[PDB]
């Protein structure tokens, strides 16, 4: 009838495609690549990455919100016209905004949208709200953890609670940063752009969730049986011993880092006591855990171990973590304008030119 | 409990077609990767040649197909009549392109010898040889074979070869006995094994991830323009000092190769321990391309993580299993059927692998079995029908 | 009266129940749909809807003609919004509804929306109708 575009955002990477369909068609990160001063540029994608040594690099979005919206709507048209290669003009869009985007901003998303592209209907979803659509829930608390911002979001029957909501500007590149720095102190020498993205790599390949951290030093300091080598594309090779968990350690002890700032854990609950009281039993049988960082191995029954010594002995404690959570936001994104129930959902063409943006504010929620 | 034996009984066929050393390898590389490897039948005689190592293997440009029968199936001939599987026009075609490799120059005409090890396999082992016989005239023993349905007559030379007593093969043109010839190697003038083509390479969500998924045709001054001389990979520096290799590695490659592909050829070439450009995946292996006729598939073979057979319960959902697949010992997996291959992608989805997908798979054989978008969909989908249930107590 | 508003709102079926509230000096129902829900709201429900505490119903709650709903978005206070949005709570998995408060010049327009109507309709019908009724001075 029509597929609807399905349009990512994020922080650091974008997700795009088809709705009605299992993963996404295309990916690409985000950034725009602007000469160095000119008429060949490439603007988008892998051809900016490949070109990056002599193109200017820009990122678009900050901490989950659309900062230039001049070259956003670049990374629209390399979207529409060269991954998904479809009209944009011909299908309704969903798309999808950060947690507390500001008033203006989903405004200018629709002014964009409708103006620009005379999209025939929209939906903005909120991402976490996809990724408990994105398995078998309409209510619970997601712990949403990207590249630019940490969020813990209780939602009810499919709505985020705003009133509730705690965010944490603590994410992958601050750590990014942290195991360079800490990587240097073991004997070792990571400092460039280079290394920095080795680094990543590193710790995307071995860093797990120890049960009981101090233990885990005591064992890391007393033998190397869970250390680990990397090769280096010049063959070098590093050592990584309790740094593999003391990384992930720092998401609930950001005073690792100097940081005075709970962990998730606490403020997952502190999240659930702004919450109804009537519905946190079921708040605290959904706990759903999205974004690239929350893959760690042993995170889920680590949280359900400091959730229990922490919460009330009666409390049930549920620890949900889909395997590519990674990108179950982008599943719940073409489930949702997948739906025959959907057709009220868009928003029309007709509906801005004869009230405005400000319809935005009323109607998507 | 024949029922899973018979299961067992048929992948043995592919273990007599395909070498349990490297099934260790590529079972070692699945485990070390997480990601399912797939590869077509190879049959016995390319068993005799992998075990020789001896030689280099076809790959994009020698387009002449992979011989049919006997000592010829080890290799391909200069003439594709005496590599009939499918119809005259198409091996037509596939003289065309061994006509083309001749006038390029990245295939030599190449003359056969074989070692009596080799006939011991053929006549006892393989059972595809008749025996040999002595004519005077011929100077030569005479020996025949189906080659294809019909019974062919062959003119076999005991000579003299790098020393070693080779039989050198002869047949007969317009009553005339020539000596036979297979596609030779440009470089070493040495005849080309068929290779390892391979069937799907299936990757977790977890690793979902653009800059390898994509596939890009392109060559040479896109390649070095698209790349700063030093947004470098060691051999592409390469790639900026020579035009040949690029269009040997990438050209051939190129296919419809995702990077991810590009990279992992370098990994298995490197880890199987061949040298010197020879490998078994040069064909870039997609089955994406549009020439991806099915029946060649079968009975195929997978590679799987040790973590992936253990995983729940048999019966995953209308894709239903009880006897656990066609499971193979050293760790390797057979498939008969696409409707059993199509079963093993739905449970590997159902591991959140991402199935790679074709239409001329489907084309093939004319029943809607490979639609993504429709059927090969995962059973979490199948949730999202229980949460749309939800809804519908909302709703 | 203030019941042929409800009437009005009540027509296309998406909205199960609708009333128009006084909230000056002493709050009272003006008029509501009979036989359901809001035409019980009493005065004191109305005071904590405009009220100064603007915090303890996120975590108490609160009960309209018995139904216990839950505040999603306040904009209420706002010049140029003037709406809350509500949804209701139930046990045991029975359904619950999309309620929207828009405040006009005199009144408070009350929605509840039937099973599975998306609380963005009832927002646009109670925001239009309450910009129609300050466009008349209401
Ligand atoms: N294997 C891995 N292990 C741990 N973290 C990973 C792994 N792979 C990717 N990441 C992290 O995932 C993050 C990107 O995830 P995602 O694309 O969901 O974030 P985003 O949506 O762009 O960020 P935001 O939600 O703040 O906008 C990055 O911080 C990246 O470092
Ligand atoms: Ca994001």
């Amino acid at each position: 009838d029509i597929a609807a575009l399905v349009v990512d955002n994020g922080s650091g990477m974008c997700k795009a495609g088809f709705a009605g369909d299992d993963a996404p068609r295309a990916v690409f990160p985000s950034i725009v690549g602007r000469p160095r001063h000119g008429q060949k540029d490439s603007y988008v994608g892998d051809e900016a990455q490949s070109k990056r040594g002599i193109l200017t690099l820009k990122y678009p979005i900050e901490h989950g919100i659309v900062t230039n919206w001049d070259d956003m709507e670049k990374i629209w048209h390399h979207t529409f016209y060269n991954e998904l290669r479809v009209a944009p003009e011909e299908h309704p869009v969903l798309l999808t905004e950060a947690p507390l985007n500001p008033k203006a901003n989903r405004e200018k998303m629709t002014q964009i949208m409708f103006e620009t592209f005379n999209t025939p209907a929209m939906y903005v979803a909120i991402q976490a709200v996809l990724s408990l659509y994105a398995s078998g829930r309409t209510t619970g608390i997601v712990m949403d953890s990207g590249d630019g911002v940490t969020h813990t979001v209780p939602i009810y029957e499919g709505y985020a609670l705003p009133h509730a909501i705690l965010r944490l500007d603590l994410a992958g590149r601050d750590l990014t940063d942290y195991l360079m720095k800490i990587l240097t102190e073991r004997g070792y020498s990571f400092t460039t752009t280079a290394e920095r993205e080795i680094v990543r790599d590193i710790k995307e390949k071995l860093c797990y969730v120890a049960l009981d951290f101090e233990q885990e030093m005591a064992t890391a300091a007393s033998s190397s049986s869970l250390e680990k080598s990397y090769e280096l594309p010049d063959g070098q090779v590093i050592t990584i011993g309790n740094e593999r968990f003391r990384c992930p350690e720092a998401l609930f002890q950001p005073s690792f880092l100097g940081m005075e700032s709970a962990g998730i854990h606490e403020t997952t609950f502190n999240s659930i006591m702004k919450c109804d009281v009537d519905i946190r039993k079921d708040l605290y049988a959904n706990t759903v855990l999205s974004g690239g960082t929350t893959m760690y191995p042993g995170i889920a029954d680590r949280m359900q171990k400091e959730i229990t010594a922490l919460a009330p002995s009666t409390m049930k404690i549920k620890i949900i973590a889909p395997p590519e959570r990674k990108y179950s936001v982008w599943i719940g994104g073409s489930i949702l304008a997948s739906l025959s129930t959907f057709q009220q959902m868009w928003i029309s063409k007709q509906e801005y030119d004869e009230s405005g943006p400000s319809i935005v504010h009323r109607k998507c929620f | 409990r024949d029922l899973v034996l018979e299961p067992i009984v048929q992948p043995e066929t592919i273990e007599l077609g395909m070498p349990d050393s490297d099934q260790k390898i590529l079972a070692e590389v699945a485990e070390r990767e997480n990601v399912i490897i797939g590869v077509r039948p190879v049959d016995e005689k390319s068993k005799s040649l992998i075990d020789s190592k001896l030689y280099s293997s076809k790959g994009l440009f020698v387009k002449a197909k992979s011989s049919d029968w006997g000592p010829m199936s080890g290799f391909i001939p200069v003439d594709q009549a005496f590599a009939k599987a499918s119809a005259r026009r198409d091996l037509d075609k596939f003289n065309g392109y061994a006509e083309q490799s001749i006038e390029s120059g990245n295939a030599v005409s190449a003359d056969l010898y074989l070692n009596q090890v080799r006939i011991d396999e053929l006549v006892s082992k393989y059972q595809s040889l008749t025996a040999l016989e002595f004519d005077a005239e011929s100077g030569m023993y005479k020996t025949t074979a189906t080659n294809g349905d019909q019974t062919v007559t062959f003119f076999l030379n005991k000579v003299t070869v790098d020393s070693k007593d080779l039989w050198q093969v002869h047949y007969i043109k317009d009553g005339k006995l020539a000596p036979f010839k297979v596609i030779g190697d440009p470089v070493s003038k040495q005849p080309m094994t068929a290779d390892y083509d391979l069937l799907t390479v299936m990757y977790s969500y977890s690793d979902l991830g653009p800059q390898d998924k994509l596939k890009q045709p392109l060559t040479w001054e896109q390649w070095k323009e698209s790349v700063t001389y030093e947004e470098l990979t060691p051999k592409y520096k390469e790639l900026y000092n020579s035009e040949v290799l690029y269009n040997k590695k990438d050209g051939a490659s190129l296919g419809v190769v995702s990077d991810r592909l590009k990279a992992l050829k370098d990994v298995i070439n490197t880890s199987l321990g061949r040298t010197d450009g020879l490998e078994m995946v040069h064909h870039g292996a997609d089955d994406a391309n549009p020439y991806a006729v099915m029946a060649d598939n079968f009975p195929a073979t997978f590679f799987v993580p040790k973590s992936f057979f253990m995983e729940d319960g048999l019966g995953e959902g209308k894709g239903s299993i009880q006897t656990y697949f066609n499971v193979n010992e050293q760790g390797a997996v057979v498939i008969r059927d696409p409707q059993e291959f199509s079963n093993f992608q739905q449970v590997a989805i159902n591991v959140s692998y991402r199935a790679s997908l074709n239409d001329k798979w489907n084309v093939g054989l004319d029943d809607p079995l490979f639609t993504p978008k429709s059927k090969l969909s995962h059973d979490f989908l199948n949730a999202k029908e229980e949460v749309i249930k939800k809804l519908s107590g909302e709703v | 009266g203030w019941n042929a508003y409800i009437d009005n709102l009540m027509a296309d079926g998406t909205c199960q129940d609708a009333a128009i509230v006084g909230y000056k000096d002493s709050p009272s129902v003006w008029a509501a749909v009979p036989g359901k829900t809001f035409v019980n709201i009493t005065p004191a429900e109305v005071g904590v809807l405009v009220g100064k505490d603007r915090s303890s119903f996120y975590v108490n709650g609160l009960t309209l003609g018995g139904q216990k709903c839950s505040v999603i978005r306040d904009s209420l206070l706002q010049d140029g919004e003037f709406s809350m949005d509500l949804r209701t709570k139930s046990t045991g998995g029975a359904p619950t509804f999309n309620v929207t408060v828009t405040k006009t010049d005199k009144t408070l327009v009350l929605l509840m929306g039937k099973e599975g109507v998306h609380g963005g309709l009832i927002n646009k019908k109670c925001y239009e109708m309450a910009s129609h009724l300050r466009r008349s001075q209401y």
